[PDB]
């Protein structure tokens, strides 16, 4: 359980409930990686949250996150991905700025919207995509590489 | 110049004058209690318009166009002013307020009168006497309630108080101070953050009200000099938004959970809403979106 | 007819226009003044409907004038004063903060205050109005003094 | 990689290929003219879309996910791709490509053109060679539209060009930058503003075309701008009478001018069920513009 996996496991259920809600508790998230309190610990956890709302994937109260801009950014993910599996392209380069000029998100970072790609590769049923690879290519460039059982 | 804002700029002990005054409502009522919620001495609230005044709409403003005032003696106070039930009929009793308020002006002696909040100590309005009044010329705010009463209170309504809690959905909010919210006059539609510390947080039965104050202030032993702004007033209301607040359908809490986080530093998200004291006029109030007491305690113990 | 006058002319139409409708042409207002095609001193027109935009109580286009700010504006400026005609008050004073909060328009300056609040006191005929004055106290604040020809 | 949005990168006398392209649709057509109106040369654009590129909905963007493409000459475009009534027939002649358009799939050959607007000098892609190829897998063009014959088309017939232009009323309206515009690719409603150079301003017949710079032309994506007026109450209110009267160098004269346009975003049916996003001003009138050229 190494800190950036902690990072893994938060960022993926932050993902899977914005598909649900725009909203969720603040610690929620926390509540279903230990189940499915040291002060020390949850410090961590929030400042992870803090660092995903410095570039604007979530807003935060005391109370609740806002996950509409994740919700957003991570519906065109699908949009995206979604229509590449279904024709079967075999690879895409794709800009970063791509995603953040479509979701007027400017400040994700490379590493965030490679999380995201990878959970949907990761989580998607549809299609018969059965394995994936990704190329950080450059600052503004990544590849993907898709795999599939059927022809 | 005696204005709603201006209780900073009062001498204690000294009365206040307001020339003929509409007595647009009163809290508690028919709408806010349905039963008759015993009114208690100084739980009695009153909002008076003066024709100096700005209107804007049948939603009005405590400390920018209408005084919140409050009775001290409820008995006194009907005697006074004209009612002729109380206290044998409690709910008959309002019937005849509502009655004489809406049919006549009053001429209205007030004084500000120092209430402690928690550890702090601050001011408020209060009435010391009331005079019948009557003139000629078109009344401004029957107009208004005329022209209400014919298309209707559905998009006021929308805003009540005790509707379900949820956010507008603003894109990208403003942190914003507590000066401007109070001068934050409107009703807006949209979500408002403020960060602020917590003075007190009352459970007045049929809502929660919740006091904030400037964040960076000591403790909280200390005199509050301009409560309109410096102190502003959350409030609750609603089966939906106390079940979800306390998290039980039967309101329940344990006495000394309250008053541990007083002194927390909190980040609110607030909308505005409508507080209903007349048939057809409002007045505005600030709720917190998902605040809930568990997340305040838990807040408050990491602190 | 003068400097100020053009421009006191120009503010006092789009006040008019305004409450009638919170969209026109550039160039109506003009043709307003004049008839009630080859001319050169649009400049100044120009110059000062961009001058009032950049306050933002009009935002202008190279086609349209939007009035909405100029409306919201004055007709807090109609409700703010007819109710102190209304019961007679003899003075006033104002924080140009109250206006510019209310509207929305923190750019608003004090000329521009003072003159829209002129225009509403020669033009009402609203009550026993028939004499006023304003002192402009500070930069934060103007007072007001009402004279009335009855009591 | 050739993208739409890659002319700048593009070099001249150079042949790029786009393989297993469809052929989204064309202007114009039977259902923006009607009549047989005479298809000239360079005045027939089509758009193609290649299965890399995103695909949000029946609504394309031109230089976000699919190509511009000048025919440079019909006739012979016509004859390879498989047309059989032209020149004799203009209607059943796009009867006929939309036939071969619908069902098939293309390797498609295109250049840089360069070309001129006015006096200014840009490019545009041009077709080159288009070949025929062999049928297959799954294609999402064809499930969209599948899926848009059962749902409504009325949603996005309320953003036809044609459809009178109104102020969508948005509060305090934002000036933007043509870039940010290009990448402004859904169909959002609300009033954004630009500020650029009238390069030149072209009667169409049914519609008015007006070229935009902020800036010869490198990057055409980035700095051009295309600005349209479809309908007869636009056209009318363009030109303030319902005749499309005026004088030819009236035209001309409004060439240089800085203007400042308010642009709401409207739809260009292509083909049965696809279109295209375009860009139109609100109010505009070409008195207006006139009155303003001459300061």
């Amino acid at each position: 359980l190494s800190p950036k996996q902690m990072k893994r496991e938060i960022l993926g259920v932050l993902i899977e409930k914005s598909m649900e809600s725009k909203v969720c508790k603040i610690y929620e998230p926390l509540l279903s990686i230990n189940l499915g309190e040291p002060v020390l610990h949850l410090k961590f956890y929030e400042t992870f949250l803090a660092q995903l709302a410095e570039m604007a994937i979530i807003t935060l109260d005391s109370f609740t996150i806002n996950m509409t801009n994740l919700h957003n950014c991570y519906r065109y993910i699908i949009t995206r991905f979604q229509s590449l599996i279904n024709v079967q392209i075999p690879q895409i380069t794709i800009k970063y700025s791509e995603i953040r000029n479509f979701c007027k998100l400017p400040l994700l970072s490379k590493k965030l919207i490679l999380q995201m790609c990878k959970h949907f590769l990761n989580t998607t049923h549809i299609g018969n995509l059965i394995d994936w690879w990704v190329d950080p290519t450059s600052e503004e460039r990544y590849k993907v590489f898709f795999t599939y059982s059927k022809s | 110049d005696l204005k709603p804002d201006s209780i900073s700029k009062a001498i204690t002990d000294r009365l206040y004058h307001i020339s003929d005054g509409k007595i647009l409502g009163f809290i508690p009522n028919q709408y806010l209690d349905p039963e008759s919620s015993l009114i208690e001495d100084d739980f009695l609230l009153i909002y008076v318009y003066t024709y100096e005044l700005p209107l804007l709409s049948a939603v009005f403003v405590p400390e920018y166009n209408c005084y919140e005032i409050a009775i001290t003696n409820v008995a006194k106070f009907f005697s006074k002013i004209g009612v002729r039930s109380y206290p044998h009929s409690i709910k008959n009793s309002l019937l005849e307020l509502k009655e004489l308020i809406d049919n006549n002006r009053y001429d209205i002696t007030i004084y500000k009168k120092e209430f402690t909040i928690g550890a702090a100590k601050s001011s408020k309005w209060a009435l010391k006497d009331v005079v019948l009044r009557s003139g000629s010329g078109s009344d401004s705010i029957a107009k208004l309630e005329n022209q209400l009463k014919r298309e209707g209170v559905d998009k006021i309504e929308e805003d009540a108080a005790t509707r379900p809690i949820e956010l507008f959905g603003t894109r990208n909010p403003k942190t914003v101070d507590i000066i401007d919210i109070k001068n934050n006059v409107q009703m807006d539609h949209k979500d408002i953050k403020v960060t602020a510390k917590i003075l007190s947080i009352f459970d007045n039965g049929n809502n929660v009200t919740i006091y904030l104050t400037r964040s960076g202030m000591v403790g909280t032993q200390c005199t509050i000099e301009n409560p309109f702004e410096e102190l502003l007033k959350v409030q609750i209301w609603g089966r939906q938004n106390l079940t979800l607040f306390f998290g039980n359908p039967n309101y329940s809490y344990k006495r000394e959970e309250l008053t541990a986080c007083i002194g927390s530093i909190v980040d609110f998200t607030l909308i505005p809403r409508v507080l209903r004291v007349n048939e057809y006029l409002y007045i505005k109030i600030w709720c917190p979106i998902y605040a809930t007491l568990e997340s305040l305690l838990i807040h408050s113990r990491l602190e």
